[PDB]
C-alpha cells in the first residue's frame, strides 16, 4: 500500500488526485466548468517503483480495476486483438466508474514506421484500436487509464497529447540520496534487525540503486543469517550483501567485450 | 448503362474488345471464312484513372447477350471447401445461359504467385485459383463464354493463367497523350456554357502529368467554383485555378534536373 | 444426426 | 532474375543489361538533332528556360567544339559527358603534334568509342551515361558527315538523327521529309528543315533553343536569338490556318 | 473394424537375403532386442532393466519400412505392422480402443514384436489449435507402454518405431525406462552402396564384365530408393534399343536420367 | 457417386497434332500402352514396369492434351480426379472419395486414371508439420498408404501433372509412390515448324510462305503462344478486310504476343 | 492428465540412492524444505520464502533426477516446459503457453516447474531481425510479469535448468529472485565408485569390482556412461551365457564405450 | 454531441465540405440543370490534435442524413473472406436510406500500400471497397452515397483511394495561426469563471504553432493550478506558466550532438 511505499513523496500525490478525487469530488471541477483528464503515463527505468504504486491504488480505489500487460493483446489469428481491446473498454464503461492499468506498452506504443510486413503492420492497428476509442465519436466520462513503461521517448506523439494523456509523470534516477536513506529505514523497520545497525554507513556510498535491488540485498542478507540456524536478527557483517549486490562484476560482456 | 460516344480517346485499345465480343455475335462468318475461331479471353492492364471498368460497362449496354457482375473477392468463402465449387457453378450456368460473358475485377486479390505459405487460410484461395484453371482450359472445352478480367498491377502478379488457352490479348492503358486530351475534354464539357473563353489547346498540355479521370473533377470543380461567384456559366480562369489545385501533388521532379 | 462439425473452416494467421 | 546487376555477365538470352539501361537514361535527356546539306551542316538543342536567376551573360551550351573543324553534341547527363570531351580535344591536338596533320573525323570518332568500349568491358567501372554525335568536315575537302556514338561503343554515320525526349517523333518525321532524292544545298533550308523538326518538343517556347552550323576551311558560326525569331515566324507563316 | 482387417505379415516376408550392407545396425538390434527375447531369465535373474524398445531414425529410401519386416519372420515372432494414418482418420472412437487391442493381442501369442510406421501423423508435439483431437491417442499408448514392464513383467512383447523426423515428435518418448536407444540409419558409403545395387538386379538379365565399383562412385546423395530405380530403367533402355540384357552403359545413363540432364554433349569439348 | 460422373467419354485429339515432343511421348506410352498392350516383351525378361509416372513442365507447354490424347487411343477407361472433388469440407467426406476412387479402380481391370494438378493436395507439404489439425495431411498420407507400404494393385496406370513440382512431398519421387519424372520443356525449331502446320490447316492462307523464317524469328515460346499467332495473324486481315492471309501479317502478329531496339548488334 | 506426470507427490525415488553430492542437495534443503517444514522463522522475520534457482552445467550431472526426487521428498508436482519445445513461430502463442501453466499450476494446489534448455529464452540477439527479436523479448518479458505478480503462495516453486550459463546476455535477470545459483560439479574420480555402487546393486555377479574403473571413467565423467556400461557389461556376461559378471567386462566396458563419450 | 460553434479555428475548409455534401442533397436541380457530375466523398489530412475527428462528429449534428461510422479496424476479421462480406453488407444498408454519409476515422490500418510477402485479407477487402465505390453497381451506389475519411499522413496509402473519380477533394488541416489559436481558448474557456483582468492574445503569440488540442490541455491544466488552492477563479500568470512548461518537454529530446555533418 501507500505506507508500504518509501520515497515517492512527490509522485504519490498526482495520481491519488487524478484518480480518486474526481469520483469523490467532481462537481467542483465543473464548478469551474472544465472537463477533467482521462489518461496518465508512468515512465522511468525499472526498479524505480512504478508497478507497485497502482497496486497500492488497487487496495484503495472503491472502483473497478483491470490488469492487462501489453503482451497479452496479440494472438496468431488477426482481427481478434482489437475486438479483445474493444471488449475491454466496453467492460469498463459498463462497470463504471472504472479505470484500467497496463504494465507495459513498449511492445505496442511505438513510432508507427513505414511497414512492409504483416507482423509490423498488425501491431499498428492494435494501437489504432486504442486511439479510435480514447478519442473518437463515442467517448465517456468514467474511464481513466494508467499506462506504464520502463521508458517513454519513442511511442508515437499521436498518443501523447491532451485528451489522451493529460498528466504524465517522471520517476527518479538511481543516484539520489534522500530517498535512499528513506527506503532502508522503511524496509528494515518492517521487521526486526540488530542494534549494531550500520545503515548510516551504506547510504553514503556513491553507488546507484533502485527499489528492486534493495529488496534483493535486504532479503538475501536476511537469507544468510536465517540460514545460520538463527532466529531473527541480521548481523552487522552483511558486508557480503552489498558487495554481493555488484552485478557489473558478473557481466563478462561488461568486462572483456568492447576491448 | 453508359454507351460509346462517351470516351472518344481509346481507339487503338478499343478495336479488340470489338473483335472479341461485340462483333462475333454479329458476323462470325468472317472468322470462319479464314477457318478461325475468336479469342476466349481478354485482360486489361492497370495504370489507374484511365477507364478500364468504364469500357466493360459500355459493351454491356449493347451486347444482346447475358452479362455478369463479379469482383475478385466474391469468389472466396469461409467454410474452406465451398469456394471452388462456386466457380464451377458460375461457368456451367453461363453455358446453360450461353452465349454469355463474365467480368472478374481486381483479381489481384486472387491472383498471386504460389507463395507456399504456412497460414491455413491463404491455401484455400490457391485451390480456388486452381479449379478456375482446371475449369477454364483444364481438360475439356467450355463453349462461347468470354472473360473480360481487369486489374491495376500485373508486373509481378497473375502468374500462369495469363497465357493463351485462357487469355489471348492484353490491352493496356496509361495516362493519355496530348492528342487524346483534346477530344476527351469535349466529352464532359458538352453540356456547359463556355461563355467565350475556350483556348483549350493550351489549357491541356504536356507536362500536365495528369490522368484521364481527373479532368472531370477539374470540369466539375470549376462550375461550382464559379457558382459560388453567382455566375453559373464559365470562363477560362475558372479552370486555371482548378488545374493549379488538382495537379499539385501528383509528382515532383526534385530528383530530375540532373540529366542536363 | 446433428453432429455438424465446425468444418475446419480456415482463418488467417500472422507469420514469424 | 539477378542477371542485370553487373557488366561482366550474360543473361541467357545472350545480352548484357547495364549497357542498354543507359539507353533508358539517355532517353530522359534533351534533344540533339543534326543534318548535313550538300555543303553545310547544322546542329540543334532543346535548351531550357528554367528560371530568371541564371546569368543571361552566360547561357549554357550543350555544344562544345574540340578543334576548328569539328564539333560535338550530346544528351544524357553532363558530368560523364564533360570527360570524354576533354579526352577528345586533347587527343586531336596530339595528332596535330605527332603527325603534323589534322584529324580525319573517323579517327576521332573511334577514340571516343574506344573508351566507351573499355569503360563497360573491364568491371570496377560504370559506363558513360551519354550518347553523342560528331559533326564537321574533313580537311581539304567539302565532304559532309556526322557520326553517332553510344555507350555500347559503336559508331555509325547517319545523315539525320536525334537523341532524347520524343526522338521517336522526330526520327520518323525527317524520314517523311528529308531524303537523299533531294539533298539540301545551303543553310536557310537545312535550318528551315531543322527548326520545324524541334517543334514536337518545344511547345512554342523560343527562349528554349540554340543552334549552330559549319564551314569548310576550318571555320564555324554560331547564331543569335532574333536570327531564329524570324525563323520562328516563316515556319509559322505557312501555318496560317 | 480394422483390427480383424489388419493381420500379421509373418507369412510373406523378404527372407533377409534381400537386404544389403548394414553390418552393424542389425547387429546392434539383435544384441539389444532379440537375444533378450530368448533370455528373459537373466534380465530378470541377473537383475537388469531390459531394453523395453528402440527407435530408428533416418531419411527416406533407406530401409526403415523394410528392415522391420525381415527381423520378424527371421525369428518367428508375430506382430502387426501399424499405420498412424488409419488411426488418425475421421474415425475417433477407435484410435484408443485399437491401440488397447493392439498390445492386448500381442501380449497373447507371446513372444512377439510390434512395429509402427512413420510418426509424422502421431508424433504430435504441437500445442496448436486443439490438442484433444489426439492427446487421447498417445496417452493410451503411453499407458499401454507402461503395461509392458515395471513390476518384473517379462511380457515378451517388444516395440519398435520408424520415422524420418527425430525432432518434431513428442519429447516424452525419449524418456528413461520407456526407451533410450535411437538408431541412426546413415547414408551409405561406396562399399555399402554396391551390395544394394546387385541385389535389386539379380532377377534381371545381365553380363558378367561389369565393374560395379565406379557406378557406386557416380552415386552420392543416393541410396536404396534412388538406386533400384536406375536398376530399373536400364532394362527400360534395353528394349527401346532392343537388347536382351543390360550393359554398363545402360546403368550409367540411368544416372543421367534420374535428374533429366540431357546435356548438349558436344559443346566445344573434345 | 460423383466419381462416377467424372469420366472422359471420348474427346477428339490425336498424336498427329503434337509436334516437338516427339520423344517425350516415347517415355509416356512406354509405361501405359505396353504393360496394357504388349506385356510379353518385358515378361521375356520378367521384371516390374514402373507404375505411377508423372510429368512436370512450364505452363502452356502442352501436357493436358496428351493426357486426353491418350484417352481415345487406348479404348480403355479414362478417369479424371479433378480438383474441387478431393478437398470438400466435413472431414471424412473428403478423404473417403479417394478411398472410393481407387475402389472403383481396384474392382475394374484395364484401367488408368488422371490427377489434374496435384499441386493442390500433394503440393501441400506440411508447413513444418504445423497445425494441430491438418485436413490435407490426413488425405495425402492415405494414398501413399494406398500406394506405398504394400501394393495397391498390379494392373492400373497412373499419371499426375504439375505446373510446379517443388511443392509436393519428397515421398513422391520414390518407387511405388512415383517412378518417372518426365519433363516437358520448350521446343526447338524442328518442333515448332511442326506445330505451326497443324494450327494452319484450317486457315485460309495462300502459299508463298516459309515458316523457317518465322521460327528463327520466334524465340523461346510455348506451344500455346504459337496458336495465338495464328489467331491475330489471321485477324489483322479482317480489320483490313481481306479474304486471305499474307506472310507479312504474321510478322506483325508475332511482335505482339511475345511483347526501343538493340542497335548494338 | 494432459501435460506431465506430476509424480502424485509420493512416487518415492531415492534422492540418496545416488552418487551425487551432499553439499548441493543440502544447499537446496534450505530454500525448499526449511520453510515448508519450518515457517516459524521466515514468519518471525517476515521475509517471504525464496524465488527459484538455477542449476547450470552440462549433462551427466543428473541435474533433473535430483529435482523430481527432492520434490518427491516434500511431495510437489513435477512437470516440464522445455523451451526448445515451447517456441512457436506465431506472434503470440509462445506467451500463451506461459500463461496456461502458471494458471494450471495454480489449478493444482502445489506445483513446481522444471524448465530446461532455457537459453532458447535468453538469446544474444545477434541476428536482430526486429520482426522476430522484438517478439522474443515480448514472450520473455511476459514471463517476468507472469511469474511474480500477485502470487503470494508458498507452494508454487520454480526451477530453471540452463546448460551453457552466461550465453544469455540480453538480460541476466539477476536482481531479486534466483536466491541461489548452485555451483554444479562434475563426477569426480572419487565419485565413480560412489556412482558404480548405485547401479551395480540389484545384481548377482560375483562382485564385479575394480580400481581400474575411475581411470576408465576418467574424462567419461557422465552418469549416462555408468548407466550404459552397467548395461552393456551386463550384455557381455550373457554374450557367452555366463552366470555372473567378471570385473574385466567393466574394465572392458568403460574403456571401450567412453570412446563415443569422448570423441562425439 | 458537439456543434459548429465549437470547431472554430477556420472557415475555409468547412466552407468546402458542404460545398459537396449539403448542396447535392438539398439542391441538385441546379446541378442537374447544369447537369455535369456528382462530386462524391472527401478526405482530410493533417497532423494529430488538430480537429479532424471533431468536425466529423459536429457534421452529424448538422446533417439531416444518416451518418454511419466505422472506428479503427472493426472490419479486419479472423476468418477469411467475410471482411469483404462485412463491407458489401454495409453499403446495401446505406442505399436503403438513399441520403447516407459514411465515415471511417482512419485508413492507414487498412488502406496501406500493397505488397505480396505479407498482408492478406486486409489487402483484399480494400480491393473490393475500391470496387464498390466506382464499379458497375457502384455507379448505382455512386448516386447519393458520400464518404469521409480522416488519415494522418497520406503518402503511405495507395493513390487508388485518393484517386479522383471518388475522392474529389483533399483537404489540409494544418496547425493554426495566432488568431485561430487565440479564439479556441475562448471556446474551451467561456465556461470557466469571470476571469479577472485578462488578455489571451498576448499568450497565443507566445506559443507559436504547435497544435490545437494542446490548447485544451493548458486551459484545463491552468484551472487545476487554481483548483488545488481552492482558488476557484483564474489567473493570468498561470497561463504563460503552463504553456511555457508543457511544450518544454516536447523540446527536450529534440536535441542531439551526433553531427557527422554541418
Ligand atoms: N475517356 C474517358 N471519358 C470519361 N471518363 C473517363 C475516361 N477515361 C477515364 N475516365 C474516368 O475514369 C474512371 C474509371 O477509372 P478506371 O476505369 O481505372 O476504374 P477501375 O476500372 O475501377 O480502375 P481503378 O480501380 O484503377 O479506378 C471513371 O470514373 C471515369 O470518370
Ligand atoms: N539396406 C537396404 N537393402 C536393400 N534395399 C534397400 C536398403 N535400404 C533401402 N533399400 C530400398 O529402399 C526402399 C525401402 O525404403 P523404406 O521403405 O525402408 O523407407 P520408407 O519407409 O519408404 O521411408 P518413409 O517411411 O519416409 O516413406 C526399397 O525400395 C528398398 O529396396
Ligand atoms: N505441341 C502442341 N501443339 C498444339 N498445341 C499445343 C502444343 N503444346 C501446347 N499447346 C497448346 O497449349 C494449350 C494447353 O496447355 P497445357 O494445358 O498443356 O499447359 P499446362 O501447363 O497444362 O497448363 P495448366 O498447368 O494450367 O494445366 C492448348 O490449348 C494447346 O493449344
Ligand atoms: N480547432 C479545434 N476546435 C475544437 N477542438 C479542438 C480543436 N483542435 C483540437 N481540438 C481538440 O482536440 C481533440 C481532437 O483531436 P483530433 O480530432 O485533431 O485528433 P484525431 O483526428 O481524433 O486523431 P485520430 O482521428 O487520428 O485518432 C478534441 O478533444 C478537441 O476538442
Ligand atoms: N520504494 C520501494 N520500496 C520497496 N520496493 C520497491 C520500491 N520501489 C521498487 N521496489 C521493488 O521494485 C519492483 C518493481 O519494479 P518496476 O520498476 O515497477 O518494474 P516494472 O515497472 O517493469 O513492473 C517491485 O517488485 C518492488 O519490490
Ligand atoms: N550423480 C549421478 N549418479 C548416478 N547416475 C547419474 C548421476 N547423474 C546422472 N546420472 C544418470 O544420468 C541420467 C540423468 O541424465 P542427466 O544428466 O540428468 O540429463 P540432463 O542433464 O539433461 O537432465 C540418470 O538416468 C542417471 O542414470
Amino acid at each position: 500500500t501507500y505506507a508500504d511505499v518509501g520515497g515517492l513523496d512527490m509522485q504519490k500525490q498526482e495520481i491519488r488526485e487524478a484518480v480518486e478525487l474526481p469520483l469523490v469530488q467532481a462537481d467542483l471541477y465543473e464548478q469551474i466548468g472544465i472537463d477533467p483528464p482521462r489518461g496518465v503515463l508512468l515512465y522511468g527505468p525499472p526498479g524505480t517503483g512504478k508497478t507497485m504504486l497502482v497496486k497500492a491504488v488497487a487496495n484503495s480505489t472503491k472502483a473497478a480495476f483491470i490488469r492487462v500487460n501489453g503482451s497479452e493483446f496479440v494472438h496468431k489469428y488477426l482481427g481478434e486483438g482489437p475486438r479483445m481491446v474493444r471488449d475491454v473498454f466496453r467492460l469498463a464503461r459498463e462497470n463504471a466508474p472504472s479505470i484500467i492499468f497496463i504494465d507495459e506498452v513498449d511492445s505496442i506504443a511505438t513510432k508507427r514506421f513505414d511497414a512492409q510486413t504483416g507482423s509490423d503492420r498488425e501491431v499498428q492497428r492494435i494501437l489504432i484500436e486504442l486511439l479510435t476509442q480514447m478519442d473518437g465519436f463515442d467517448q465517456s466520462t468514467n474511464v481513466k487509464v494508467i499506462m506504464a513503461t520502463n521508458r517513454a521517448d519513442t511511442l508515437d506523439p499521436a498518443l501523447l497529447r491532451p485528451g489522451r494523456l493529460d498528466r504524465k509523470i517522471e520517476f527518479p534516477s538511481l543516484r539520489d540520496r534522500r530517498e535512499r536513506r528513506l527506503i532502508f529505514g522503511t524496509i528494515a523497520s518492517k521487521m526486526s534487525l540488530a542494534p549494531e545497525a550500520d545503515l548510516d554507513s551504506l547510504i553514503i556510498r556513491n553507488d546507484s540503486l533502485s527499489g528492486a535491488v534493495i529488496a534483493a540485498i535486504m532479503q538475501e542478507a536476511g537469507l544468510r543469517a536465517v540460514r545460520k540456524n538463527r532466529y531473527v536478527i541480521l548481523q552487522s557483517d552483511l558486508e557480503e550483501a552489498y558487495a554481493t549486490q555488484v552485478k557489473t562484476d558478473n557481466t563478462v560482456d561488461k568486462f572483456d567485450f568492447y576491448k | 448503362t453508359e454507351s460509346y460516344s462517351d470516351i472518344g480517346g481509346l481507339e487503338s485499345q478499343i478495336q479488340e474488345i470489338k473483335e472479341s465480343v461485340e462483333l462475333p455475335l454479329t458476323h462470325p462468318e468472317l472468322y470462319e471464312e479464314m477457318g478461325i475461331k475468336p479469342p476466349k479471353g481478354v485482360i486489361l492492364y492497370g495504370a489507374p484513372g484511365t477507364g478500364k471498368t468504364l469500357l466493360a460497362k459500355a459493351v454491356a449496354n449493347q451486347t444482346s447477350a447475358t452479362f455478369l457482375r463479379i469482383v475478385g473477392s466474391e469468389l472466396i468463402q469461409k467454410y474452406l471447401g465451398d469456394g471452388p465449387r462456386l466457380c464451377r457453378q458460375i461457368f456451367k450456368v453461363a453455358g446453360e445461359n450461353a452465349p454469355s460473358i463474365v467480368f472478374i475485377d481486381e483479381i489481384d486479390a486472387i491472383g498471386t504467385k504460389r507463395y507456399d505459405s504456412n497460414s491455413g487460410g491463404e491455401r484455400e484461395i490457391q485451390r480456388t485459383m486452381l479449379e478456375l484453371l482446371n475449369q477454364l482450359d483444364g481438360f475439356d472445352d467450355r463453349g462461347d463464354v468470354k472473360v473480360i478480367m481487369a486489374t491495376n498491377k500485373i508486373e509481378t502478379l497473375d502468374p500462369a493463367l495469363i497465357r493463351p488457352g485462357r487469355i489471348d490479348r492484353k490491352i493496356l492503358f496509361e495516362n493519355p497523350d496530348l492528342s487524346t486530351k483534346k477530344k476527351i475534354l469535349g466529352i464532359h464539357t458538352s453540356k456547359m456554357n463556355l461563355s467565350e473563353d475556350v483556348n483549350l489547346e493550351t489549357l491541356v498540355t504536356t507536362k500536365d502529368d495528369l490522368s484521364g479521370a481527373d479532368i472531370q473533377a477539374m470540369c466539375t470543380e470549376a462550375g461550382l467554383l464559379a457558382l459560388r461567384e453567382r455566375r453559373m456559366q464559365v470562363t477560362a480562369e475558372d479552370f486555371k485555378q482548378a488545374k493549379e489545385r488538382v495537379m499539385k501533388n501528383k509528382v515532383e521532379e526534385n530528383l530530375e534536373g540532373l540529366y542536363l | 444426426n446433428n453432429e455438424n462439425v465446425s468444418a475446419r473452416l480456415g482463418g488467417a494467421s500472422i507469420a514469424v | 532474375s539477378g542477371y542485370d546487376r553487373a557488366l561482366s555477365i550474360f543473361s541467357p538470352d545472350g545480352h548484357i543489361f547495364q549497357v542498354e539501361y543507359a539507353l533508358e537514361a539517355v532517353k530522359r535527356g534533351t534533344c540533339a538533332v543534326g543534318v548535313k546539306g550538300k555543303n553545310c551542316v547544322v546542329l540543334g538543342c532543346e535548351r531550357r528556360s528554367t528560371l530568371k536567376l541564371q546569368d543571361t551573360r552566360i547561357t549554357p551550351s550543350k555544344v562544345s567544339k574540340i578543334d576548328s573543324h569539328v564539333v560535338l553534341s550530346f544528351s544524357g547527363l553532363n558530368a560523364d559527358s564533360r570527360i570524354l570531351i576533354e579526352k577528345a580535344r586533347v587527343e586531336a591536338q596530339s595528332h596535330r603534334l605527332t603527325l603534323e596533320d589534322p584529324v580525319t573525323v573517323e579517327y576521332l570518332t573511334r577514340y571516343v568509342a574506344g573508351v566507351q568500349q573499355r569503360y563497360t568491358q573491364s568491371g570496377g567501372v560504370r559506363p558513360f551515361g551519354v550518347s553523342t554525335l560528331i559533326a564537321g568536315f574533313d580537311p581539304r575537302d567539302d565532304e559532309p558527315k556526322l557520326y553517332q556514338t553510344e555507350p555500347s561503343g559503336i559508331y555509325s554515320s547517319w545523315s539525320a538523327q536525334t537523341i532524347g525526349r520524343n526522338s521517336k517523333t522526330v526520327r520518323e518525321f525527317l524520314e517523311k521529309n528529308y531524303d537523299r532524292k533531294e539533298p539540301p544545298a545551303t543553310v536557310e533550308e537545312c535550318v528551315k528543315l531543322t527548326v520545324r523538326s524541334l517543334l514536337e518538343v518545344v511547345q512554342t517556347g523560343a527562349k528554349n533553343i540554340e543552334i549552330t552550323v559549319v564551314k569548310p576551311d576550318s571555320d564555324i558560326v554560331a547564331l543569335s536569338s532574333e536570327e531564329i525569331n524570324q525563323y520562328v515566324t516563316q515556319i509559322e507563316q505557312e501555318k496560317q490556318e | 473394424s480394422r483390427v480383424k482387417a489388419m493381420e500379421v505379415d509373418e507369412k510373406p516376408t523378404e527372407t533377409y537375403s534381400d537386404v544389403g550392407g548394414l553390418d552393424k545396425q542389425i547387429e546392434e538390434l539383435v544384441e539389444a532386442i532379440v537375444l533378450p527375447m530368448k533370455r528373459a531369465d537373466k534380465f530378470k535373474d541377473m537383475g537388469i532393466r531390459a531394453p523395453k524398445g528402440a527407435l530408428m531414425y533416418g531419411p527416406p529410401g533407406t530401409g526403415k519400412t523394410l528392415l522391420a519386416r525381415a527381423c520378424a519372420a527371421q525369428t518367428n515372432a508375430t506382430f502387426l505392422k501399424l499405420a498412424a494414418p488409419q488411426l488418425v482418420q475421421m474415425y475417433i472412437g477407435e484410435g484408443a480402443k485399437l491401440v488397447r487391442d493392439a498390445f492386448a493381442l500381442a501380449k497373447e501369442k507371446a513372444p512377439t514384436i510390434i512395429f509402427i510406421d512413420e510418426l509424422d501423423a502421431i508424433g504430435t508435439k504441437r500445442f496448436d489449435s486443439e490438442k484433444s483431437g489426439d492427446r487421447e491417442v498417445q496417452r493410451t499408448m503411453l499407458e499401454l507402454l507402461n503395461q509392458l514392464d515395471g513390476f518384473s513383467s517379462d511380457d515378451r512383447v517388444k516395440v519398435l518405431a520408424a520415422t524420418n523426423r527425430v525432432d518434431v515428435l513428442d519429447p516424452a518418448l525419449l524418456r528413461s525406462g520407456r526407451l533410450d536407444r535411437k538408431i541412426e540409419f546413415p547414408l551409405p558409403s561406396e562399399d555399402s552402396r554396391a551390395q544394394i545395387l546387385q541385389i535389386h538386379s539379380r532377377k534381371m538379365t545381365t553380363d558378367d564384365d561389369i565393374n560395379w565399383q565406379e557406378l557406386a562412385r557416380s552415386t552420392d546423395e543416393f541410396n536404396g530408393a534412388q538406386l533400384k530405380a536406375v536398376t530399373v530403367e536400364a532394362g527400360m533402355i534395353a528394349l527401346r534399343n532392343g537388347q536382351s540384357s543390360v550393359k554398363h552403359e545402360d546403368f550409367v545413363e540411368g544416372i543421367s536420367e534420374v535428374q533429366a540432364r540431357k546435356s548438349k554433349s558436344v559443346s566445344f569439348y573434345a | 457417386s460423383v466419381t462416377m460422373m467424372t469420366v472422359e467419354e471420348k474427346p477428339d485429339v490425336t498424336y498427329s497434332d503434337v509436334g516437338g515432343c516427339k520423344d517425350q511421348i516415347e517415355k509416356l506410352r512406354e509405361v501405359v500402352e505396353l504393360p496394357l498392350l504388349s506385356p510379353e516383351r518385358f515378361a521375356t525378361l520378367g521384371i516390374d514396369p514402373p507404375k505411377g509416372i508423372l510429368l512436370y513442365g512450364p505452363p502452356g507447354t502442352g501436357k493436358t492434351l496428351c493426357a486426353r490424347a491418350v484417352a481415345n487411343r487406348t479404348d480403355a477407361t479414362f478417369i479424371r480426379v479433378i480438383g474441387s472433388e478431393l478437398v470438400q469440407k466435413y472431414v471424412g467426406e473428403g478423404a473417403r472419395m479417394v478411398r472410393e476412387l481407387f475402389e472403383m479402380a481396384r474392382t475394374k481391370k484395364a484401367c488408368i486414371i488422371f490427377f489434374d494438378e496435384i499441386d493442390a493436395v500433394g503440393g501441400a507439404r506440411f508447413d513444418d508439420g504445423a497445425g494441430g489439425d491438418n485436413e490435407v495431411q490426413r488425405t495425402m498420407l492415405e494414398l501413399i498408404t494406398q500406394l506405398d507400404g504394400f501394393d495397391p494393385r498390379g494392373n492400373i496406370k497412373v499419371m499426375f501433372a504439375t505446373n510446379r513440382p517443388n511443392t509436393l512431398d519428397p515421398a513422391l519421387l520414390r518407387p511405388g509412390r512415383i517412378d518417372r519424372k518426365v519433363e516437358f520443356s520448350l521446343p526447338d525449331l524442328e518442333g515448332r515448324a511442326n506445330i505451326f502446320r497443324i494450327h494452319s490447316k484450317s486457315m485460309s492462307v495462300e502459299r508463298g510462305i516459309r515458316w523457317e523464317l518465322i521460327s528463327r524469328l520466334c524465340p523461346n515460346s510455348t506451344g500455346a503462344e504459337l496458336r495465338s499467332v495464328c489467331t491475330e495473324a489471321g485477324m489483322f486481315a479482317i480489320r483490313a478486310r481481306r479474304k486471305v492471309a499474307t506472310e507479312k501479317d504474321f510478322l506483325k502478329a508475332v511482335d505482339k504476343v511475345i511483347s526501343s531496339r538493340y542497335m548494338q548488334y | 492428465l494432459v501435460y506431465n506426470m506430476t509424480s502424485f507427490e509420493q512416487g518415492e525415488i531415492t534422492f540418496d540412492g545416488i552418487g551425487g553430492l551432499t553439499e548441493q542437495i543440502r544447499e537446496l534443503r534450505e530454500v525448499i524444505e526449511l520453510p515448508l517444514k519450518n515457517p516459524e522463522i521466515f514468519q518471525r522475520v517476515g521475509i517471504k520464502p525464496p524465488k527459484g534457482v538455477l542449476l547450470y552445467g552440462p549433462p551427466g550431472t543428473g541435474k533433473t533426477l535430483l529435482a523430481k526426487a527432492v520434490a518427491a521428498t516434500i511431495g510437489a508436482n513435477f512437470i516440464f516446459s522445455p523451451a526448445s519445445g515451447i517456441v512457436d513461430k506465431y506472434i503470440g502463442e509462445s506467451a500463451r503457453i506461459i500463461r496456461e501453466m502458471f494458471a494450471y499450476a495454480k489449478e493444482h494446489e502445489p506445483c513446481i516447474i522444471f524448465m530446461d534448455e532455457v537459453d532458447a529464452i535468453g538469446g544474444r540477439r545477434f541476428s536482430e531481425g526486429t520482426s522476430a527479436d522484438r517478439e522474443i523479448q515480448r514472450t520473455l518479458m511476459e514471463l517476468l510479469t507472469q511469474m511474480d505478480g500477485f502470487d503470494n503462495l508458498g507452494q508454487t516453486k520454480i526451477i530453471m535448468a540452463t546448460n551453457r550459463p552466461d550465453t544469455l546476455d540480453p538480460a541476466l535477470l539477476r536482481p531479486g529472485r534466483l536466491d541461489r545459483k548452485v555451483e554444479i560439479p562434475l563426477p569426480n574420480e572419487a565419485g565413480r565408485l560412489e556412482i558404480f555402487k548405485i547401479h551395480t546393486a540389484k545384481v548377482k555377479k560375483t562382485g564385479e569390482f575394480d580400481f581400474e574403473a575411475a581411470v576408465k571413467m576418467s574424462d567419461g565423467f557422465n552418469g549416462a556412461d555408468i548407466r550404459n556400461c552397467a548395461t552393456e557389461a551386463g550384455f557381455f556376461a550373457i554374450r557367452d551365457d555366463r552366470d555372473h559378471i567378471n570385473p574385466d567386462d567393466l574394465m572392458k566396458a568403460v574403456r571401450k564405450v567412453a570412446e563415443v563419450k569422448k570423441l562425439e | 454531441d458537439s456543434t459548429y460553434d465549437m470547431v472554430g479555428g477556420l472557415t475555409k475548409q468547412i466552407k468546402e465540405i458542404k460545398e459537396v455534401i449539403e448542396l447535392p442533397v438539398k439542391h441538385p436541380e441546379l446541378f442537374e440543370s447544369l447537369g455535369i457530375a456528382q462530386p462524391k466523398g472527401v478526405i482530410l489530412y493533417g497532423p494529430p490534435g488538430t480537429g479532424k475527428t471533431l468536425l466529423a462528429r459536429a457534421v452529424a449534428h448538422h446533417t439531416d442524413c444518416k451518418f454511419i461510422r466505422v472506428s479503427g479496424a472493426e472490419l479486419v476479421q479472423k476468418y477469411i473472406g467475410e471482411g469483404s462480406r462485412m463491407v458489401r453488407e454495409l453499403f446495401v444498408m446505406a442505399r436503403e436510406h438513399a441520403p447516407s454519409i459514411i465515415f471511417m476515422d482512419e485508413i492507414d490500418s487498412i488502406g496501406s500500400t500493397r505488397v505480396e510477402g505479407s498482408g492478406g485479407g486486409d489487402s483484399e477487402v480494400q480491393r473490393t471497397m475500391l470496387e464498390l465505390l466506382n464499379q458497375l453497381d457502384g455507379f448505382e451506389t455512386s448516386k447519393n452515397i458520400k464518404i469521409i475519411m480522416a488519415t494522418n499522413r497520406l503518402d503511405i496509402l495507395d493513390p487508388a483511394l485518393l484517386r479522383p473519380g471518388r475522392i474529389d477533394r483533399k483537404i489540409e488541416f494544418p496547425p493554426p495561426s495566432v488568431a485561430a489559436r487565440a479564439e479556441i481558448l475562448r471556446i474551451h474557456s467561456r465556461k470557466m469563471n469571470l476571469t479577472r483582468g485578462i488578455n489571451l492574445r498576448k499568450v497565443a503569440e507566445k506559443m507559436n504553432g504547435c497544435s490545437g488540442a494542446d490548447v485544451k490541455g493548458v486551459c484545463t491544466e491552468a484551472g487545476m493550478y487554481a483548483l488545488r488552492e481552492r482558488r476557484i477563479h483564474v489567473t493570468q500568470e498561470d497561463f504563460e506558466l503552463a504553456v511555457g512548461k508543457v511544450m518544454n518537454k516536447n523540446q527536450e529530446t529534440a536535441i542531439s550532438v551526433a553531427k557527422l555533418f554541418k
